[PDB]
């Protein structure tokens, strides 16, 4: 078992990149995107559809839009006289380069994500969201600026991880902005406690937050931030009493009321 | 002597002073009865 070591092994089974290979792959991806848009202009079809069919042909039969239409469009692309099959070639090469770049940079995602444990998401969920951010960064990277890929990719990986944490960490979903409000309130209260030598009051937290903040608003914000408890929480030393055994039902009418 | 008849118990009886305590187990706190009442959420069975 232990899927973390399994994934780490699969990750380390791919060699890292040097500057030459990384810049070569990024350039190949950029030229592939340019070739894709040129091909779309030549054939008159949508860039998205042509990108999808080219990616399907690159990934092959292993990855399961249907074979009929993709084969039709792939043959229509083979109908180009010359100087356009070249664009098709650069498109395919750029897609292969995109795949290779993502695979090679998968380790930075793990290195970043190992610092966000213990915040309501498991390690592998954090890794997968970081992978999504990495794919975004590969999509948006620009090698002309002579910047190392990790420099640009770290921002997108962090954005993906934080958005995932704010979106999927609570049983009751809270909007992103108000999650940031809760986190800011917690940080403010913690620093106030550190300075005061005791737990602050709602008035002091309101004053420290700034304008537009009073004790009632702080109370409401702390009220909504409560997480639900488990109906299966054990009660007592023995494993025979749970929490939900003490909670009556108020919806269904009682026999007295029905009579 | 028997208090109901005034006659003596037929044999001598051991009598003396003993130290006796009252325990926290009182029948006032334990007697419980129910006809109908609250029911649980999932099973719809009476609570305990």
């Amino acid at each position: 078992s232990d899927p973390v070591r399994q994934y780490l092994h699969e990750i380390g089974q791919v060699p890292l990149l040097t500057l030459e290979e990384e810049v070569e792959l990024a350039r190949k991806v950029e030229e592939g995107m340019e070739a894709i848009k040129k091909l779309s202009e030549i054939t008159g079809l949508d860039p998205d559809l042509i990108r999808e069919v080219v990616r399907a042909k690159i990934l092959g039969s292993a990855r399961v839009l249907d074979p009929k239409t993709v084969e039709e469009i792939d043959q229509k692309l083979k109908s180009l006289p010359k100087e356009h099959k070249r664009y098709l070639h650069i498109a395919r090469e750029g897609e292969a380069a995109r795949q290779h770049l993502i695979e090679a940079n998968l380790r930075l995602v793990v290195s970043i994500a190992k610092k966000y444990t213990g915040r309501g998401l498991s390690f592998l969920d954090l890794i997968q969201e970081g992978n999504q951010g990495l794919i975004r960064a590969v999509e948006k990277f620009e090698y002309k600026r002579r910047f190392k890929f990790s420099t640009y990719a770290t921002w997108w990986i962090r954005q993906a991880i934080n958005r995932a944490i704010a979106d999927q960490a609570r049983t009751i979903r809270i909007p992103v902005h108000m999650v940031e409000t809760i986190n800011k309130l917690s940080r403010t209260a913690r620093q106030l406690q550190q300075e005061l030598g005791r737990e602050p009051t709602y008035e002091e937290i309101a004053e420290a937050m700034g304008p537009g903040w009073d004790a009632k608003r702080v109370e409401e914000t702390l009220k909504i931030a409560q997480e639900p408890v488990s109906l299966e929480t054990p009660i007592g030393d023995e494993k025979d009493s749970f929490y939900g055994d003490f909670i009556p039902d108020e919806h269904l009418p009682s026999p007295v009321d029905a009579a | 002597y028997d208090g109901r008849t005034g006659e003596p118990i037929e044999g001598p009886i051991v009598v003396g002073q003993m130290f006796i305590m009252k325990l926290y187990h009182m029948v006032e706190d334990k007697m419980h009865a129910r006809s109908t009442g609250p029911y649980s959420l999932i099973t719809q069975q009476p609570l305990g």
